[PDB]
């Protein structure tokens, strides 16, 4: 019934609410730091910091917010990426305040004591486990650090030989720094926007400058191989996309969709995705690849993903690398830049027809522009994209610094020279 | 573990404003994109 | 008294031998299988095979082999090249017999029995364990993986991953392809040759052709960066030096030596080193620096390596460079070349002034060349390069693809596009 | 782990035939250049 309404403060944190009709609400403080904040002194301690979430703090001891929570079979994630942190937090309408008075002690009043934040320290290890069973997640991350030389090279999980060496005065420190009134986006999906405000200006007051972990971007072309005894094998391809929430950004990700291959129907095979019929033709029975894409603030990353067997990894790759060379040859039919189009339109509105997705939307937007765009507006952007527009994006990868990851047996992977 | 040996895979990073985005949640946790 | 005596067989296994004054006998037979030998499938195979030396074999059982050298006080070592493998055999005059049966057995009757081979396994973890413990191994092997390919960029310890997944098959197939005839070059140090051919004649006359592993070789400039929390930060710079026994080696090594710090002297710091030098009056109080040279068949590895401390990391890392540049930008007086080379001249002579020494001296050259080529010569073919030739060649790393690895904080290292 | 603080560490690798050569003994092991 009601939109959203955001409000920018004099500290310039933004704030959104959304009275809906059914019975659950949900709070989400996104502050600004990500992974790309840490430097070669600091590496891993977001990490722990999203992992030290039920720690005593200034007016809840650690037991009361775990205990307080399921009180009220509440839920508290801490969610975070690169460039932001999202602390979200779940319960019942009834019970907002109970739960909201536990995110701001969480957020604002930390407590990281020498034993607590020291017993925790083995859990980095567990999770970071936990997600290194992905290959996705250690190739992908070893993209990044291959292709950034300093900020956003930086990966979500701590280095191995960091883990116990993560101390308080870290995490206190970059809580002091990063968590602060200029980074932070309030969000509620079921509350008012009046209280909401009131509490915002009451508890989310602090100040501190953008920087101090050491911003800026930069990007450079890069190879990390992990060598493995796995059959298959996977890679990244992938050079410098458009910038976030910018016309060649958006491009970007239309062309994506011509190629890209997430597929829409189960057991089936894709029909529309020219990497998958390319690859496909010049490959064997068992693949797997996708279009991949990436965009942060300052700086993307736009080409493709592969899981090949061993002695198809090149096969595959090159494959896939002359079909985005087509379309950067010009050859792209008006055609399949529609439906490309509507297929990412579809996407994005699904996107956000959930709670917790519409939160993730709205915060995020909240951090970039400073302002809430209705998904009208922002489907027109998409339709905006021009068919050659598409084709000048993807020459623009063949014409640009390449910088590949792969992991497993690495017979047949080919090099930078070999592509 | 879980054996990927057929058509089916289907995975491969790309979302519109969220990329990569990890969750650690106080109950449930995960890695997305 | 006598002088060596080199002899290639039919099989092409070369042969020498110096009935020495002393005492001290040692063989030690040179299998041509270095780590670059394997593939993405089977590297860390001849790591577990140098540490299975032990085992039981056809003629000798692990019991008697261990029991047996040592009833005598006899020493049985093998060294492990990248590109070779000697397996060598100390003792008494006497008792020569007793150990040449011993290294046979070892060599060409391996038993890599399933229950045996897999009890050592777990030795793997920790020799690499203790070798890793050295900054220089570590960061060294990241630069071979960083700036080869496929063959030499291969590492000399097991890849965690495979630890346990060594198969005896693995072994035995790894024996069979490259401990052969060809690739071998018997040497003895105080043994007959006479009846040293004998038995050379006897059990080492086996068939198998080089690249059974995949030889070939490649050079790809790359880096691998290894954050840690060591105060202290190591990294390698270094471009395609000339190859093993070719002019333009020998040229590296000998500008090596004009920029090249081992301390001659204890608690002592070079007035020779230029390195040492320009790097000293940019850097801080306390740093360590020094020059690399690596040669190999079929490439080389020539430039610096250096040990700052984390802000340091840079200003070392450059002035070390620019330092080098120098020389490539013509900047060399006579007086430097001709005391560099009197200081090589030293230490080959130093090197090969022991048993030990020799022995790899001899059997090293046996494997590349096919005879012995005497000091003098050998002292002869450095003193031929001109002062030019080194400035020539320093020419080259400047303007020749970049390869580096470094360890620890690495806020302040230098990457590829910043030297 | 030695510490190495001092202008007494100059360790960079660089000899004649041998490069980064590797030894594994039952009596003794190391790593030199």
């Amino acid at each position: 019934p009601q939109d959203l309404e955001f409000t920018r403060l004099p500290n310039g944190l933004v704030i959104a609410s959304l009275e809906n009709y059914a019975p659950a609400s949900r709070i989400g403080l996104f502050i600004k730091a990500g992974s790309r904040y840490e430097n070669s002194n600091n590496l891993g301690t977001s990490h722990l910091l999203r992992l030290a979430s039920s720690l005593t703090t200034k007016g809840a001891s650690s037991f009361k917010i775990t205990r307080g929570i399921e009180a009220v079979g509440g839920k508290l994630s801490v969610t975070s990426t690169r460039e932001n942190m999202a602390y979200t937090v779940e319960c019942l309408r009834d019970d907002v305040d109970i739960l909201m008075e536990f995110l701001l002690n969480v957020t604002t009043a930390p407590e990281f004591r020498r034993w607590e934040v020291a017993a925790l320290q083995p859990q980095l290890r567990i999770d970071k486990a936990v997600a290194l069973q992905n290959p996705q997640a250690h190739v992908i991350e070893n993209l990044h650090a291959a292709a950034y030389r300093n900020a956003l090279a930086n990966s979500l999980y701590c280095p191995d030989y960091r883990i116990g060496k993560v101390t308080p005065v870290e995490l206190h420190d970059y809580v002091q720094n990063h968590f602060t009134s200029a980074r932070m986006a309030l969000i509620g999906l079921g509350v008012s926007h009046p209280v909401l405000k009131q509490v915002a200006e009451q508890f989310l007051n602090i100040r501190g400058g953008l920087g101090l972990s050491g911003a800026k971007a930069k990007y450079h072309g890069g190879e990390i191989r992990e060598q493995n005894g796995d059959s298959l094998v996977h890679a990244a391809l992938v050079a410098e996309s458009a910038a976030i929430g910018s016309a060649e950004a958006n491009a970007f990700s239309v062309l994506q969709h011509v190629l890209g291959a997430g597929p829409h129907v189960k057991r089936g095979s894709n029909a529309t995705s020219s990497l998958y019929q390319a690859v496909a033709k010049g490959v064997h029975q068992p693949f797997d690849v996708s279009a991949f894409n990436a965009s942060y603030s300052d700086s993307g990353l736009f080409g493709f993903y592969t899981i090949s067997q061993a002695a198809s990894a090149g096969d595959v790759i090159k494959a896939a690398y002359n079909q985005v060379k087509t379309i950067a040859q010009g050859n792209l039919s008006n055609p399949d830049v529609q439906a490309a189009k509507n297929k990412l339109k579809a996407g994005y509105l699904m996107s956000v027809e959930s709670s917790e997705g519409f939160l993730d939307e709205v915060g995020s937007q909240a951090l970039a522009a400073g302002s809430y765009t209705p998904p009208s507006t922002v489907l027109q952007q998409i339709d905006a994209v021009a068919d050659a527009d598409v084709i000048n994006a993807a020459k623009k990868f063949v014409s640009g610094r390449k910088s590949m990851a792969a992991s497993g047996n690495l017979g047949h992977t080919p090099f930078i020279d070999e592509l | 573990k879980r054996s990927v040996l057929c058509r089916e895979s289907l995975r491969g990073q790309a979302a519109g404003r969220p990329l990569v985005a990890s969750v650690s949640l106080n109950v449930p946790a995960s890695v997305r994109y």
